[PDB]
């Protein structure tokens, strides 16, 4: 009973903030060039862009390469959330994060170059196999309250937590991606976005929100995890948001009480009676019936063995990803959108 | 069962964000 560990986390999360903010303050710009890398394969793809698999010549290394097509990230009134993402990414640093290495701009384009991680996205293992055992899922949700508690100590919201978003390393180990809609924020912000199976009932309903949206979400991706659908389901969007915000959730026959206990929680409409968001913060979510087999400082060191490992096949292997129509990445003669991506 | 409706949704795949 020595909870002198919790003198050790706030003890390392001043620290975090003092290299956030001195990278924060002084951020890194056009570390690289597009012909220093040789495209292979894509990996994703998205409404102004797309992610592919690279490979840095000199080095021989591989990474995953985020392309962004300025012309479409303004059409779709993304400018903002393009320059926060890199912003963001630039100035952090967690071991279940994606790691930037490198970011360009030319006349068409944005980049974003960043660890390759070759086990996949959570999404496809977990839609393979159903669902994920109780100790499995507990698991990956540990990596994600230690991520949460590094990000919301500096302000950070991440807004689209999802399996989809979720990486798997080598080790087993958790590697969030996509900071597409992550932004700081000290208080209130107002944008509507994320995914509509993961929007919390304040985004939906337009009234102002803060860090507690994400501990929300992950209240969802437990539930689909340990379910394999998630608690709020329809054909359309427009009804899964009449179900977020009825404050009604059913859950499967085969959860724990304990599993049950946790959700409901998690999984409150009125955000002020929210796990995460009270006045314990996520020492609530830690302290959990649930996650008392949790050995956090293990989780946190990579120490503990994880229950499921990707093949791996080698280096630049694309097995455990989906397959996606190829386009040539064309550069104009013009500089398209100069002034709207002059910070990036 | 909800997992046989959850597969007669037309949900089951990789999901987009709304975006804006
Ligand atoms: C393909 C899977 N993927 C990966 C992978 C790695 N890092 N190694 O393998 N795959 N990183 C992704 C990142 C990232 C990132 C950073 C960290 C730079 O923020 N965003 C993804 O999102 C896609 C789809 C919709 N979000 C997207 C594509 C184009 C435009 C807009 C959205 C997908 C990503």
């Amino acid at each position: 009973k020595k909870g002198s560990e919790q003198e050790s986390v706030k003890e390392f999360l001043a620290k975090a903030k003092e290299d956030f903010l001195k990278k924060w303050e002084n951020p890194a710009q056009n570390t690289a060039h597009l012909d220093q890398f040789e495209r292979i394969k894509t990996l994703g793809t998205g409404s102004f862009g797309r992610v592919m698999l690279v490979k840095h010549m000199e080095t021989g290394n591989h990474y995953a390469m985020k392309i962004l097509d300025k012309q479409k990230v303004v059409k779709l009134k993304q400018i903002e959330h393009t320059l926060n993402e890199k912003r963001i990414l630039q100035a952090v640093n967690f071991p279940f994060l994606v790691k930037l290495e490198f970011s360009f701009k030319d006349n068409s384009n944005l980049y974003m170059v960043m660890e390759y991680v070759p086990g996949g996205e959570m999404f496809s293992h977990l839609r393979r196999i159903g669902r994920f055992s109780e100790p499995h899922a507990r698991f990956y949700a540990a990596q994600i309250v230690l991520t949460f508690e590094y990000l919301h100590s500096l302000d950070l919201i991440y807004r689209d937590l999802k399996p989809e978003n979720l990486l798997i390393d080598q080790q087993g180990y958790i590697q969030v991606t996509d900071f597409g809609f992550a932004k700081r924020v000290k208080g209130r912000t107002w944008t509507l976005c994320g995914t509509p199976e993961y929007l919390a009932p304040e985004i939906i309903l337009s009234k102002g929100y803060n860090k507690a949206v994400d501990w929300w979400a992950l209240g969802v991706l437990i539930y689909e995890m340990a379910a394999g659908y998630p608690p709020f389901f329809a054909d359309q969007p427009i009804q899964i948001y009449e179900k977020i915000v009825s404050g009604k959730v059913r859950f499967p026959s085969h959860f724990s009480s304990d599993l049950k206990d946790l959700l409901r929680n998690l999984l409150q409409v009125d955000l002020t009676k929210r796990f995460g968001n009270l006045k314990n913060g996520v020492n609530d979510i830690k302290n959990h019936k649930w996650f008392a087999t949790t050995d956090w400082i293990a989780i946190y060191q990579r120490k503990v063995e994880a229950p499921f490992i990707p093949k791996f096949k080698g280096p630049g292997d694309t097995s455990n990803f989906d397959d996606y129509e190829e386009e040539e990445i064309r550069v104009s003669i013009n500089e398209k959108c100069g002034k709207e991506f002059s910070e990036f | 069962t909800t997992y046989a409706d959850f597969i007669a949704s037309g949900r089951t795949g990789r999901r987009n964000a709304i975006h804006d």
